[PDB]
């Protein structure tokens, strides 16, 4: 901030203050489980279940 | 030695307070003389006391 | 970091009064060292306590 001062009046200081802020780190996973029966059914009959 | 007329902008050269704190300036000039008298008998004075 | 030998003419850099008031000069040098000991066991001392 600025300060208003007289002719030989004593001057002050006012200085910028700073602080840090920090990230977190999040790991996200998805796991889908199915029978090998479902792989056989899809690859024979062309369902597109594994692709969807 | 001789220090020709100069501007002082910082500190307190005379005791009144800091030049930057009070927003003041000072000018200084300074010389050093050597002085000696070979005989005082080389002089005479007129006076009234 | 390193501040090589340099002349100070103004203010009071040491607490003993102002350099322009008391008509003095000061020379200063600085260095900053980082220091660390990876294990104290890497060293031994010969002593006479």
């Amino acid at each position: 901030r600025g300060e208003v001062v007289g002719e030989s009046a004593e001057k002050s200081e006012s200085t910028a203050t700073f602080a840090p802020v920090t990230s977190l780190v999040r790991k996200v996973q998805v796991t889908q489980r199915f029978s090998q029966e479902v792989k056989w059914a899809d690859e024979s009959r062309q369902l597109g279940v594994l692709q969807t | 030695a001789n220090i020709p007329l100069t501007l002082i902008e910082y500190g307190d050269p005379d005791g009144s307070g800091d030049l930057q704190r009070k927003n003041e300036l000072a000018i200084r000039a300074e010389v050093v003389y050597g002085v000696g008298i070979l005989s005082t008998d080389a002089f005479a004075v007129v006076r009234d006391a």
